[PDB]
RNA sequence: GGAUAGUGGCCUACCAUGGUUUCAACGGGUAACGGGGAAUAAGGGUUCGAUUCCGGAGAGGGAGCCUGAGAAACGGCUACCACAUCCAAGGAAGGCAGCAGGCGCGCAAAUUACCCAAUCCUAAUUCAGGGAGGUAGUGACAAUAAAUAACGAUACAGGGCCC
RNA sequence: GCGGUAAUUCCAGCUCCAAUAGCGUAUAUUAAAGUUGUUGCAGUUAAAAAGCUCGUAGUUGAACUUUGGGCCCGGUUGGCCGGUCGGAUUUCCAACGGGGCCUUUCCUUCUGGCUAACCUUGAGUCCUUGUGGCUCUUGGCGAACCAGGACUUUUACUUUGAAAAAAUUAGAGUGUUCAAAGCAGGCGUAUUGCUCGAAUAUAUUAGCAUGGAAUAAUAGAAUAGGACG
């Protein structure tokens, strides 16, 4: 079998240089759990509808919802 | 978007498809050599039909300029290392002659019959096809490897492939145990 | 060819030579012919054209009968006409190897001279 | 079709670079720089296919941003920086220095040198032109405008620029009889002498050019580039030293040296 | 002699006679015109998705005598009614009123066949299906 | 002279009747984007090129214009025309010839999938993002490599010719 | 063309044939097609010489104007070569042009820039008796190359060169296990690495430098307003 392989000095500059995927194939770092990637991208859109800080609106609507 | 990955037919289908000389004539070369479908043929004689070409355009041209020279000269050393054409027959006129059988010996299902190994052309085809041929360490499952020279040496079975040794196979193992049941206890 | 002599050998009967084209490629009627028929017009004589017994025809009869089925039914059985089946019963035919080879295949009866009547 | 194109796809780069077809649709695309897109190499292409030291964009851009490369001695982290011709790509790390010129084939290889000559590169001039307070200056191909020359410079000429100071050191006048370095067409990568030269006055006038092995070309005039004196080039040269062997001897020369 | 004139400059001559020579080819006419997009029934297809109309007993021609059995079908896409052939035995009484059957070409660019006179076409399915494999028995039509 | 980035009938005033053409102008067709090429190939050729690259052109039809080095940008705006949406019937926002997806049209042509990891790109930029692009699924368009059994052991028949 | 009573063509079965993980169909372009013809058709009668002349375009058009190298070769006149009873030749041999070979191979010329090498001598030193041998110019040699000129009938033609994006195509290297493909890979001392590569051809008219001066047109000097100076 052929594969290709890189061995390190100093394992700090290895996990600096290294792709991180490979390292959580190694057990170096932890599998991320991030959104799919359709949530993300709505959840950006969101971001990007609502301007100022959110929550400024969310007092008002809320206001207002109430009667 | 990346590229088309280039790709040819390997073959020509023959020009007049019901020619009674023609079937028996490939008929004999296919029953003769276990050949499963004319693709073999015609793709044999495809080959053929290629170095034809660039020979007849080739040789047209005058003696003693580097093209003809250059492109001769490694034509031929790529027949010499195929093995169709012999030590000495090393001129631009002799290529032409090769019929389509000269290429069909140096195929490996003719030459593991050749060599010994079978019994038989087709027991040949299903050994090699089934996997136990390995060139020198490499196993080949293709009839059609169109052998070179200096592999015909190593030539044989492999580490693998119980007629190579190496721990007996799949119908011998079943009734080894079997036997082992059915006489044993 | 010394190797696939072996082979050729090892396979059904062949010759000391197999390659040469037999021909006529559904004339199943040669089984008889190459020989026979080059005979009968060297001879310039009288030749003795003769099927053996009738026990055979009355084997067909017999076997026909207790199959349940006709004459025409046996002919459209083994793909032949109905004069030849009848007459290989009543003993007024010629005979015909490959037509008899049918019967056989279609019957399961003995048409050999000495034993009759059992599927070999 | 409204303005600068910033892809540039597989199969449209320069063949120097010697792209395979796969593996994208695209190709590394040179920002502006010192020199032209068909005469220069990113250094993506340069350290990944032709020095092997990544396998990745990622890791080349590591590679660049951990400051080591000082492409004619300055620093670049720009993965797009078109690399071209003449040119001093040295490190610190491996404390190697290459100098980019090219093959006898017409492909910018690699050509490994020491810290001396490492210390300056060629340039043909291409315009020397006044400017403001009435200061003269000179081109180069690289754009290295240059203030005060000497005089005796002329176009065509070429100077030894060093890489820090600039400062016009030992230049070359161009006359006939000097080896030139071919850097065009098929004639590109070959070296000879100026046996002949000629002016089609108002276009494309040419040189005769003899390498030493007696084979006559005739090329053009912004293809041309002195490397220096009879037998006395100012830098050091590749394998074959710029002579486009035969076809066939090349072949012969292939399996001659294959074995032993 | 010879006709042409074979003049070193008399090419403009020669390729202007050739030009409008060619239109007596079939073919370099019926292209250029623009004559299948023009007035052919179909659009340069090869195929159409028709109506059926009506059962036709087109009766063959001299050394033959036989009932055809076509069909007389309008086209979809142009408004077309025209015969077409229902191919072989008994595969009339696959097809009854409305059926949108599929047209081809018979296999002589756009002439009859044999014995059918004046007929250009030919059902391949009915409804989405076939012929074959209803005249073979290995398929079963769904019904509308 | 103005306009323009700049030449220029590009436009304006003035002043001359010129310019093209049977060596095919002008006008009509086209199922006309062009070129790289593809097919078929003795040679000479003939047909095709919407399509993996370059150049063009367009963002429903048509013009105008801010911003900007660069757009007559439409995943920008404004106007009209054509088409259709949501409302509390007061009004508001529109652009798939991007990616999947649907309808119609048809002889007629895929997942409302996973992801920046590759190759590239963008920026304040190693990092963020990229339906560019990559990855699987559908997929007999095509193209290649080529399983459907090998080795035996077996028997019955005729019918020539020597006897 | 089969099918109108014993269908080698329909519908079935049996058997076979071919292409085979493929086979058939429709339609369209290509070859077949010397049935579009320039190579390369045909016109008495098969389709097809205009009723006949004139004639502008187009297409075409009689003849004529001299040649710097030699080595080898053969061919004709020829002379010292005439032997043979006016013919009978060899070759030490010119050239008469002719076939290959390396080159004479050049651009025709001033305006001088500048001279490579001198006709040498400016005398003798180093060293074998010294035109052996340089350091050198005052009487010579410009083309080895430069740019202000004038050579200037313009082409059509052909040879050569630079361009003739990448893929494609032809093809060289390479065991992608064969291969369709790709641009790879291959060897060790596999333990701290060596190295070849990724060619070449082709592309056209249109240009753009370059040689060739046959072919094919085109200008002269007649009512000498001519060149020479």
């Amino acid at each position: 079998s052929v594969g290709f392989g890189l061995v390190y000095n100093s394992v700090a500059e290895a996990k600096k240089f290294e792709p991180t995927y490979r390292l959580v194939r190694y057990g170096l770092a932890e599998k991320v759990e991030k959104a799919s990637r359709q949530q993300r991208k709505q959840k950006k859109n969101r971001d990007k509808k609502i301007f100022g800080t959110g929550k400024r609106l969310a007092k008002k609507v809320a206001r207002r919802n109430a009667d | 978007p990346r590229a088309p990955r280039t790709y040819s037919k390997t073959y020509s289908t023959p020009k007049r498809p019901y020619e009674s000389s023609r079937l028996d004539a490939e008929l004999k070369l296919a029953g003769e050599f276990g050949l499963k479908n004319k693709k073999e043929i015609y793709r044999i004689s495809f080959q053929l039909s290629k170095i034809r070409r660039a020979a007849r355009d080739l040789l047209t041209r005058d003696e003693k300029d580097p093209k003809r020279l250059f492109e001769g000269n490694a034509l031929i050393r790529r027949l010499v290392r195929v093995g169709v054409l012999s030590e000495d027959k090393k001129k631009l006129d002799y290529v032409l002659a090769l019929k389509v059988e000269d290429f069909l010996e140096r195929r490996l299902q003719t030459q593991v019959y050749k060599l010994g190994l079978a019994k038989s052309v087709h027991h040949a085809r299903v050994l090699i096809t089934q996997r136990h041929i390995a060139v020198g360490k490499q196993i080949v499952n293709i009839p059609s490897f169109m052998v070179r020279l200096d592999s015909e040496k190593h030539i044989d079975f492999a580490p693998t492939s119980p007629f190579g040794g190496a721990r007996p196979g799949r119908v011998a193992r079943r009734n080894a145990a079997r036997k082992a049941e059915a006489s044993g206890e | 060819a010394r190797s696939q002599g072996q082979i050729n050998a090892a396979r059904r009967q062949g010759l000391v030579v197999s390659v040469d084209k037999k021909y006529g490629s559904t004339n199943t009627r040669g089984d008889n012919e190459g020989q026979r028929l080059t005979k009968v017009d060297r001879e310039t004589d009288i030749v003795k054209p003769k099927k053996l017994d009738p026990n055979v025809g009355r084997a067909i009869s017999r076997a026909r009968t207790d199959k349940k089925m006709s004459q025409k039914d046996l002919a459209t059985k083994i793909n032949e006409k109905p004069t030849v089946v009848n007459d290989y019963e009543a003993a007024r035919a010629i005979p015909n190897q490959q037509v008899l080879s049918k019967l056989e295949r279609a019957l399961g009866v003995k048409l050999r001279g000495n034993n009759i009547g059992s599927p070999l | 079709a409204r303005g600068p194109k910033k892809h540039l796809k597989r199969l449209a780069a320069p063949h120097h670079w010697l792209l395979d077809k796969l593996s994208g649709c695209y190709a590394p695309r040179p920002s502006a720089g010192p020199h032209k897109l068909r005469e220069s190499l990113p250094l993506i292409v340069f350290l990944r296919n032709r020095l092997k030291y990544a396998l990745n964009g990622r890791e080349v851009k590591a590679i660049l941003m951990q400051r080591h490369v000082k492409v004619d001695g300055k620093v670049r982290t720009d993965t797009t920086y078109p690399a071209g011709f003449m040119d001093v790509i040295t490190l610190d790390a491996t404390n190697e220095n290459f100098r980019l010129v090219y093959d006898v084939k017409g492909r910018f290889a690699v050509h490994r040198i020491t810290d001396e000559e490492a210390s300056y590169k060629l340039g043909k001039v291409k315009k020397v032109q006044l400017g403001k307070k009435g200061v003269p200056y000179v081109v180069t191909h690289d754009g290295r405008t240059i203030r005060y020359p000497d005089p005796n410079i002329k176009v065509n000429d070429t100077v030894k620029i060093d890489l820090a100071s600039g400062k016009i050191t030992d230049f070359i006048k161009f006359d006939a009889g000097k080896l030139v370095y071919v850097t065009g067409g098929r004639n590109l990568g070959r070296i000879g002498t100026i046996v002949h030269k000629e002016r089609h006055d108002g276009g494309f006038d040419l040189v005769h050019i003899k390498d030493s092995l007696d084979n006559t070309f005739v090329t053009r005039l912004n293809n041309v580039f002195v490397i220096g004196e009879q037998g006395k080039p100012y830098i050091s040269l590749p394998k074959g030293k710029g002579i486009k062997l035969s076809i066939a001897e090349e072949r012969d020369r292939r399996r001659a040296q294959q074995g032993l | 002699g010879k006709g042409k004139p074979r003049g070193l400059n008399s090419a403009r001559k020669l390729r202007v006679h050739r030009r409008n020579n060619r239109w007596a080819e079939n073919n370099y006419k019926k292209r250029l015109l623009g004559t299948a997009f023009k007035s052919s029934p179909f659009g340069g297809s090869s195929h159409a998705k028709g109506i059926v109309l009506e059962k036709l007993g087109i009766e063959s021609k001299q050394p033959n005598s036989a009932i055809r059995k076509c069909v007389r079908v309008q086209l979809i896409k142009n408004g077309k009614k025209v015969t077409a052939f229902v191919p072989n035995d008994g595969c009339l009484n696959f097809v009854d009123e409305n059926d949108e059957v599929l047209l081809a070409g018979f296999g002589r660019k756009g002439k009859a066949k044999g014995d059918i006179p004046g007929v250009r076409f030919k059902v391949v399915k009915v409804s989405g299906v076939s012929l074959l494999a209803l005249w073979k028995e290995k398929k079963e039509k769904p019904r509308s």
